[PDB]
């Protein structure tokens, strides 16, 4: 028999349950429910701390676990808090809430909602973690699952595309497709963007002997040439881009920024 | 799902092994990987539609 | 029960350890001298009545007689079994390594024992494993400087039984952690290597833990320089030798799916590829119907620089190679391909002059966007060292070094 819970104090903080449950402590879902809008209320007008929403979040998932409601609030609390949980940098209770949204997934009384866009950040935070046995055991189970009418929408297929695209040092499509993903997605992308964009930098650097510092600026989706420059300087690269001037057909001139991507060599593979 | 790890036969002597036995068999890795032309349908438009390129570009 | 007194064994003792095999009617089945009250020698006795009991069992476990559920009856020789080899651990810790493949036997049916079990809300695979890393520990920390009865010969026997373990169920963190103790081990010379181990003696046993820790280096850790050695040795230490009644090869199964992995993984390290005519070769891939047309097609792209025939093939089996633990391998492996066709422009399109430009390699903002996306490809080629050559957007042209301009290794 599952413990149930009759506290109606809608506010609750959160603490690793170290005794027996405590029913008058643990509150029922209707009370979670009134909880969860006064949150999203909080949320939407951004009028809390996300400190005091994660807390609010833990305790309404405590409360669920030890009540075993395992429905669809269950997932919409999940859900939403691992959303926030991006939107703010709390990678480790994005996590959390990932691992146990999918596993409730396989609950077939629980309809699968937003189950696409949930699919798409596990490849994301696989790409993270540097774990692509996962993404391929993730492409196996929609396959073995009948999954098709998700593996063959557009952003599905982008986003496991995605995660080829950085195996390969793929940098010009990679960024290419940053811009197509959606808004927490690219709050996810953001916690390891800047180690990605030095691994771009790197292959770029091997390759050729110089480049236009526009032709790293476009590639690189910056929206200016400053934040261009800034990304260099936090390299130590900043003496590396030069000036020359410019006649191609001696007819009129102007003078362009180089980046020596040739001297850059030395001093990227002293850090790798 | 099927066992694989349950051998047909525990052991053998190392002479009826491959590798003891490869000097009496040749390698069994082909190793012309820089020199191997293979003749194909693509292959053989590959160098039309790039014959064709030299042309143009004389 | 002279095999405990006087520290050997024989296939009688094997075939009392085998509980799976039913006896024949003549059964010598017995303990020798019960006199004792020592702690350890009741060991001795009580495992000698857990094996007579286990023997039993199968002759009622076959005769259900259609009684309904076993799974309480499986769970008694679950721990039967357990706990018998629970205290075959107590006997094996300090005595010497005369009773280790014993020790072996007696775990590989143990682990049998939880495979036909087909239920893992249930699996009592946990008290196998920590019997069975007991039994691995009490092998490979042996305090006994000399070698008459050291245990740690039969180190790597025992990890193989515990990758098998490991993979039951995906575990990537606990396979990752036994390769790399191992790896320490052998380093400081704790243990002895794998070609003066017990497993020279059962070299079944060769074969697999080359091949779990090539699977484990190719698949699982992206170490494909290391995943072809162990899978390419493992080939290499296969017997050849028939069965009589079909004529092909004895481990026809273990040798093909080593190939499975062992074929793109060559490709890809170190650009070799198979002699098809060659009796291995051919008795493994002319007789698998996966392999039959998959790997030459697979191969012969990868030679000819076919990126379609690649990017076809690859789409064509994506479950077969995402079930073998292959895609990062085949996706690494196509840029191999991309290389070999810039060989190719180089070779018959440019007259092996080492200043190319882009252009060629359209012939196979349009077109502008088909170049910064071809820059970048070959850029990150480049980077990876399959091409020795440097770029330039202001030419759009590639400059291949005057010396070894397309590297692999050898």
């Amino acid at each position: 028999i599952h413990v149930v819970g009759r506290c109606q104090t809608l506010e609750k903080s959160y603490l690793r349950l170290t005794s027996e449950p405590n029913p008058d402590l643990i509150r029922p879902p209707n009370i979670l429910q009134k909880m969860y809008c006064l949150l999203m209320d909080k949320y939407q007008s951004k009028t809390a701390t996300y400190t005091y929403l994660c807390d609010q979040f833990k305790s309404m998932r405590q409360d669920l676990r030890v009540q075993m409601i395992e429905n669809s609030f269950t997932i919409k609390v999940y859900q939403t808090h691992a959303r926030i949980a991006l939107e703010n940098g709390d990678l480790g209770e994005f996590n959390q809430c990932q691992n146990r949204i999918m596993a409730l997934f396989e609950n077939p009384t629980i309809p699968k909602k937003s189950y696409s866009e949930f699919i798409c950040y596990s490849v994301l935070y696989s790409m993270l973690t540097e774990d692509y046995p996962s993404i391929s055991h993730l492409k196996l189970k929609l396959i073995d699952d009948g999954s098709s009418e998700i593996l063959e929408d557009e952003h599905v297929k982008m986003i496991f595309e995605l995660s080829d695209m950085k195996l390969v040092g793929n940098y010009h499509y990679f960024m290419k497709n940053y811009l197509k993903l959606h808004k927490f997605e690219k709050c996810l992308i953001n916690s390891f963007l800047n180690l990605e964009k030095l691994i771009f930098l790197t292959i770029i650097c091997k390759s050729y002997n110089q480049v236009n510092l526009d032709f790293v600026k476009s590639e690189f989706n910056f929206n200016s040439i400053e934040e261009t420059t800034n990304f260099l300087n936090e390299q130590n690269l900043t003496e590396f881009i030069l000036n020359k001037q410019i006649t191609d057909s001696n007819g009129k001139s102007s003078n362009i920024k180089i980046l020596n991507t040739k001297g850059c060599r030395v001093q990227l593979i002293q850090n790798y | 799902d099927d066992e694989f790890e349950d051998f047909p036969i525990d052991t053998w002597a190392n002479g009826e092994t491959i590798k003891s036995n490869a000097v009496t068999q040749t390698n069994i890795w082909e190793e012309n990987w820089d020199d191997v032309e293979v003749d194909d349908d693509f292959t053989n438009e590959l160098k039309a539609e790039l014959d064709r390129y030299k042309r143009e570009n004389q | 029960g002279c095999y405990f007194e006087e520290k050997r064994y024989d296939d009688k003792l094997l075939d009392f350890i085998r509980y799976d095999v039913k006896t024949p009617k003549k059964t010598k089945y017995i303990l020798q001298r019960p006199t004792a009250t020592d702690e350890e020698s009741v060991r001795l006795q009580r495992f000698y009545q857990l094996g007579v009991d286990l023997k039993l069992k199968y002759s009622k476990r076959r005769s259900l007689k259609k009684q309904g559920r076993i799974k309480n009856a499986t769970e008694e020789l679950l721990r039967l079994a357990n706990e018998q080899l629970k205290l075959f651990n107590r006997i094996v810790e300090r005595e010497t390594n005369w009773i280790i493949y014993p020790l072996w036997v007696m775990a590989k049916q143990l682990i049998r024992l939880a495979n036909e079990s087909s239920e893992l809300n249930k699996d009592s695979i946990e008290e196998c494993g920590r019997t069975i890393h007991r039994s691995f520990t009490i092998c490979l920390n042996d305090r006994n400087p000399r070698l008459n009865e050291n245990k740690k010969i039969g180190c790597y026997m025992f990890a193989n039984l515990e990758f098998s373990i490991y993979h039951r169920l995906s575990n990537k963190d606990m396979i990752k952690n036994l390769v790399k103790v191992l790896e320490s081990r052998v380093n400081a010379r704790d243990i002895p290597p794998l070609n003066k181990s017990l497993a020279m003696e059962h070299k079944s046993q060769v074969v697999l833990y080359n091949y779990y820790l090539g699977q484990y280096y190719g698949c699982l850790e992206n170490d494909h320089e290391r995943g072809f050695f162990h899978l390419n040795e493992a080939l290499l230490q296969c017997p050849m030798l028939y069965v009589e009644s079909t004529g092909k090869f004895v481990l026809q199964g273990q040798m093909e799916k080593i190939m499975i992995l062992l074929v793109p993984l060559a490709l890809l390290t170190k650009r070799l590829y198979p002699h098809w005519d060659h009796p291995v070769i051919a008795g493994v891939i002319t007789r698998s119907k996966r392999l039959s047309q998959v790997y030459p097609t697979l191969v012969r792209s990868v030679i000819s620089g076919n990126l379609s025939l690649y990017e076809a093939t690859a789409a064509s089996h994506e479950r077969f190679f995402l079930s073998q633990g292959l895609h990062v391998v085949i996706t690494l492996l196509r840029e191999v391909v991309f290389t070999r066709l810039v060989q190719r422009c180089w070779q018959w399109g440019n007259d092996r002059k080492s200043i190319m430009p882009l252009k060629i390699l359209l012939a196979t903002e349009d077109e502008e966007e088909q170049l910064d996306a071809l820059e970048c490809r070959l850029a990150s080629a480049i980077a990876s060292g399959l091409l020795r050559a440097y770029l330039s957007h202001s030419n759009r042209c590639i400059v291949f070094s005057k010396k070894e301009p397309f590297p692999h290794s050898k």
